[PDB]
């Protein structure tokens, strides 16, 4: 997955990108941890070799792409307040995420299609990569 | 205000796409005056399909349409011929998925001659093919009315057999009741005729 | 074709989907529906939905109308509705407010049996359950409730009344056959002019059925049967759409 | 006048008409339940071709299931309950498939069809034995009843982690992708497994009596001289026993712990997973991990509004898991 | 053409149905729980009958094994059928000690 | 304003009179109408009745029409008839000539269960029981086949079709409101022109649903709601007939 940011002191501060065949989510990152009001937007890639369930949605152009509005939420006391070199809860770790929290409350919309390679980080550097676009789905 | 015909191959049916096909027709403005399910036998294909008649790809093409069943449909529309021939896209299943995506032979149709739909070229073709799968359906009153081409078709169809059944009426004189008369030339006209045969048992 | 969607038909098409009624509460609606119908001036009334509960006194809601009439540009169905613990007796289910409906919507999991319990909210403020249902029930309404397309027309007075020349939905496996209520017979919204995939369609071409179940309210579920021509809708689970649905698709 | 009067020169068409019919295999299939099929004749000789007799599986009541589960007010219909029994039958009756044991697991709604599974008994973390843990039955599955029976693949501890991180709609090809960023190993079918598996070891319970461990044999048995309790009164959460293994974080049913070092262990070889206890066998489901709030795991559901009924029936539904159920009337009881 | 059974305006119920309503209520009142009446005349509520001890049978159980066997009547009438068998052995006024369902 | 009766609505209106049916025989005409419906090639294909034999093993019959048209002043309906001991698998009914018509009405009590029995009658004269089953159907359903009247109409070419503007029977108390099936649109013949005692109606003003049940063959029964305009018959029980109806009345 391409992960693009404007990086602080090794760790992703601010609005950052995160690209994967099918997902590309974009928002806001305290101390490498997603916090504040993000963006999610992906594709139905699994049903796109079946029939439709409207004809209008056949012939159309638009592509079955969802963006949602969403939010991701860290404890009030861990991140957001640099260390000192402490009464502050630990910044959720990687196997399992504790104080992480997740919040929708609003409809998803209509969104532009998305091609995997995000053409910002166009030269590959590692091996093996797919590709995926809304004609052809999961090429690899 | 024109008609046009179009017809649906086996390979859009044994994948049961048919509906869909029919959905989409009449939701860019289509009108399907008349449709029937059927399943063209050898001979009556070869018939249908004789602008080609020995070219390279009439074995395979006829091959291909009497392997199951086929739709028929004539469309309405005030530009059905080109209208028709725009939603098919090109001919070339490849070429379309190239150049123009989202057109039905591009969807459905694949591996070239199975381009999944089959139209009318111009309005002779057109009218043609109508009379060919729907005989009875009426159509075209400006092109046989013409009072030189009314004339030239009575002219092809009284003298088989219609001036014999006069002359045998004037010389036999039935009744001078008339529906006598009817009947009588109706019979001579249905018993003498070059087309038919005549049936014993 | 038919004139009021039928309970028992309900139930015996839906009951693949998992929308299922006890037998006590079938036979006491089956006793009960038409004494609250003629109670009230309401030319129809029918089963809503019955949505789960903590306790296991799941409440049976029950909506009906009289004449559906066409305004700006809509039709209007004026509908009451009541709710019940048992299907015996059937009591009002107040309408809220706007503000009382935006609390409600902060509330999550399932409501609690008993209709007397309060619900506190932040100043404090006391929601009481029944408000809650409601709430839920409104928005389950408001936004799938599905006919056939052209399943109604217009008349004389501009009220929306069936169609007794209906001649059957075209091309039924597909959303364009079905419409919301409160579109407008004549135009040309239907099932697919909202979101792409927040509507799932079943079709068995033998039998002529068709089974339409929402995504975003997991619990809608409608049948329309062609050959019968006869369509009908329930709602079956708590009133809270998933928001998470775009990981689900 | 003028109906009567038209002429309508009806000529003989040169194609033959065809028959525009839908399909019928799937209700065919669905009728084939239904009644004993006779023995086919040999052409040849006049005597029947040779034959095998039903098999003995050990399914339960499943009609009295289904009067349970209609009584209640769940699960599937009446009807349903018919055709459901009736193709337990047929999957239990082949003597192809030895089958030791039939159970109707459940339902699965799905986008473009459903699935109706039956659960089978015959007669670098590894992966549990065919047999052993989560693998100890295999799962047949259908898509209507009657049609073809298409098996599920054994369940592995990586798609158990992986489902337990994903919220996928099932979209009933049985060959679909499953997910993109939290890569999940394997097609709808492992995915399907790996649901079936948690879902199993979470929510199929007995009545709390019925069943005793015995360690000679590492089995569970049926008491048989049993006394069912009261209706309205099954519907308390202590009148209720897990029998399936618990699932533990590591994805399978008991941990396995990689040797450690003949020296420098330290006790730090362990990972947070690998070192974990989990709930015995046969445990009452009040002790079921609480929800958030003070609310318990199982809720209860009653088939009357009048506890004045002489013989009524109760049961749980799941919390964590909505359309789980469990309930008894008399000595009837069925999830 | 106008068809001959074009419309009819009828009442929403006929006024000369009194015994259907009150047969109606009366297997309505079946189900649930009778719930309690206040006095005309004040608030107090009436207390209700205390219900005698009977003895019955399982009438879901065999309306199930009828309904199997495609005879007698519909389930949705033997649970009715139950439910006034209870009402009849749970009666005062005429006390029973056994009942059943001819 | 229905085109053809449901067999469901029709076995939970008819249940209390007992024409029940059992439940997998149920399930299995659920499944297997379409199927006889379509390998037939009938538009409408209903459940007729159910006569009982000597065994377990009653006869299920289901009729269907594929034309009907108006002949000599009677609505003739083609109909072609289906037997079968279960509800699974359906066989044919083939129509009986005038002398053993004749001599198939003289043989009496209840049926037995194989189809393939012979009655010896007076020399001896062998029928099968198929022709004597044949002969009750029809005999039944000359005396007794009932719908609502105007509830047909005649178009063009003299065909008999169902009248789509249907409003419904007024005074479905009244026996005028009824009519055997083979009357005329047109001519103003109903149950009251047939013997005064042999129909009785039992109305419930309340739930609008009206029971018509034929005494001079008891196990008759015809319902008809009104507040959804839905009529339905079954025949259920043997096929004899009740000659001495003076005495009883």
């Amino acid at each position: 997955g391409c992960l693009r940011g404007e990086w602080k002191k090794g760790l992703l501060v601010g609005k950052g990108t995160y690209e994967q065949p099918a997902l590309r989510f974009e928002g806001e990152f305290v101390r490498g941890m997603p916090a504040g009001t993000a963006t999610y937007t992906l594709t139905g890639h699994r049903t796109l070799d079946m029939p439709c369930f409207a004809a209008q949605h056949i012939q159309a152009e638009e592509g079955p792409t969802l963006a949602l509005p969403c939010a991701y939420g860290i404890p009030p006391g861990s991140g957001d307040e640099p260390q000192l070199d402490t009464d502050k809860p630990p910044l959720p770790a990687h196997p399992k995420y504790e104080g992480l929290t997740f919040t929708a409350e609003q409809l998803p919309g209509a969104a532009p299609d998305t091609v995997f390679p995000p053409e910002e980080g166009k030269p590959v550097p590692i091996t093996a990569v797919p590709a995926f676009s809304v004609s052809t789905g999961l090429v690899a | 205000l024109e008609k046009t015909f179009a017809l649906i191959k086996p390979d859009a049916v044994r994948a049961g796409k048919a509906q869909e096909i029919m959905q989409l027709i009449e939701l860019n403005g289509f009108t399907i005056i008349a449709k029937q399910k059927l399943q063209l036998t050898r001979a009556r294909a070869e018939e249908f399909y004789g602008e080609h008649k020995g070219k390279e790809f009439f074995p395979k093409l006829v091959n291909f349409m009497t392997s199951g069943p086929i739709w028929a449909l004539v469309l309405a529309k005030p530009g059905a011929i080109l209208a028709w021939r725009a939603l098919m896209g090109p001919t070339n299943v490849f070429k379309a998925r190239a150049e123009q995506p989202k057109c039905l032979r591009a969807l459905y149709g694949t591996d070239g001659t199975q381009n999944a739909t089959h139209g009318s070229d111009s309005p002779i073709s057109a009218a043609r093919e109508i009379k060919f799968f729907f005989p009875t359906l009426s159509g075209d009153p400006t092109i046989y009315a013409e009072p030189t081409a009314a004339a030239e078709y009575i002219t092809k169809r009284i003298q088989p057999a219609l001036a014999k059944a006069l002359a045998a009426l004037a010389r036999e004189k039935p009744s001078a009741d008339k529906f006598e008369a009817i009947t009588f030339v109706a019979g001579y006209l249905l018993q003498n005729n070059p087309n038919k045969p005549k049936v014993l048992m | 074709v038919q004139l009021e969607p039928n309970i028992t038909l309900v139930l015996k098409h839906l009951a693949s989907c998992g929308a299922v009624v006890s037998a006590e509460q079938q036979a006491a609606l089956d006793h009960s529906i038409p004494i609250k119908r003629i109670e009230a001036g309401l030319r129809s009334l029918t089963l809503w939905g019955r949505l789960t509960t903590l306790n296991g006194k799941d409440y049976l809601v029950a909506e009906g109308y009289n004449v559906a009439s066409s305004k700006e540009g809509a039709a209007v169905y004026e509908t009451k509705y009541f709710y019940s613990q048992d299907g015996a007796r059937w009591s009002d289910l107040q309408p809220v407010d706007s503000e009382t409906a935006t609390r409600c919507a902060r509330i999550k999991g399932m409501l609690s049996g008993d209709p007397a319990k309060n619900y506190e909210l932040e100043l404090v403020f006391q929601i009481p359950e029944l408000a809650v249902l409601r709430c839920r029930v409104d928005a389950i309404a408001t936004a799938t409730s599905v006919i056939p397309t052209d399943s109604t027309i217009l008349n004389a007075a501009s009220q929306v009344v069936p169609n007794r020349l209906f001649a059957g939905a075209a091309y039924p496996e597909k959303l364009e056959s079905y419409q919301h209520r409160f579109s407008l017979p004549g135009s040309g919204v239907t099932l697919s002019q909202d979101l792409r995939g927040t509507w799932a369609v079943q079709y068995d071409a033998f039998k002529g059925v068709a089974q339409v179940r929402s995504l975003l309210f997991p619990g809608y579920f409608f049948y329309y049967a062609a050959n019968e021509l006869t369509w009908g809708s329930l709602y079956v689970g708590d009133g809270l759409r998933n928001n998470d649905l775009i990981f689900m698709l | 006048l003028v109906k009567k009067s038209t002429f309508d020169p009806k000529e003989s068409s040169p194609l033959v008409p065809i028959p525009v019919a839908p399909d019928a295999t799937q209700t065919q299939a669905a009728v084939s339940i239904f009644g004993d099929p006779e023995l086919p004749i040999n052409p040849a000789t006049g005597e029947p071709v040779p034959a095998d007799p039903p098999n003995e599986f050990e399914a339960e009541n499943m009609l009295g299931a289904a009067a349970v589960l209609d009584c209640l007010g769940v699960g599937l219909g009446r009807e349903l309950g018919v055709n459901i029994a009736l193709a337990a039958k047929r999957i239990g009756e082949d003597p192809k498939l030895a089958v030791r044991s039939v159970r109707f697991f459940g339902k699965f709604l799905g986008l473009y069809s459903d699935y109706f599974v039956f659960e089978v008994a015959f007669k670098e973390v590894p992966v549990e034995e065919p047999g052993k843990g989560a693998n100890k039955f295999t799962y047949l599955v259908c898509s209507s009843l009657g049609g073809p029976l298409t098996r599920l693949p054994d369940v592995t501890p990586a798609q158990v982690k992986a489902s337990r991180r994903i919220k996928k709609l099932l979209t009933g090809r049985l060959t679909s992708h499953v997910s993109t960023y939290p890569a999940f190993p394997g097609n709808e079918a492992n995915y399907l497994r790996a649901l079936i598996a948690r879902i199993s070891a979470a929510t199929v319970v007995a009545p709390s009596d019925l069943f005793s461990l015995n360690d000679e044999t590492g089995e569970l048995e049926r008491a048989e001289d049993w006394e069912p309790p009261a209706g309205r009164e099954m519907a308390a959460p202590t009148a209720w026993v897990h029998v399936r293994p618990h699932l533990k974080s590591q994805g399978r049913c008991e941990v396995h712990k990689r040797e450690l070092p003949e020296d420098a262990d330290e006790d730090e070889f362990y990972n947070e997973d690998e070192l974990e206890e989990g709930p015995d066998l046969l445990a009452a489901l009040e002790e079921d991990a609480q929800l958030p709030g003070e609310q318990a795991a199982w809720t209860p559901i009653y088939s009357s509004a009048s506890e004045a009924v002489k013989t009524q029936a109760g049961g749980l539904r799941s919390l964590v898991w909505p359309g789980a159920v469990c309930g008894g009337r008399g000595s009837e009881w069925t999830c | 053409s106008t068809p001959p059974a074009a419309n009819l305006s009828v009442p929403l119920v006929p006024a000369a149905s009194a015994a259907a309503a009150a047969a109606a209520v009366a297997k309505a009142s079946l189900f649930g729980d009778p719930e309690p009446v206040l006095d005309p005349e004040s608030g107090e509520p009436i207390d209700p009958d205390a219900p005698n001890e009977f003895e019955c049978e399982d009438v879901e159980g065999d309306g199930d094994l009828l309904d199997g066997l495609g005879v007698g009547l519909g389930r949705q009438e033997m649970y009715a059928a139950m439910l006034a068998v209870k009402r009849l052995g749970e009666d005062a006024k005429r006390g029973v000690s056994t009942v059943r369902f001819f």
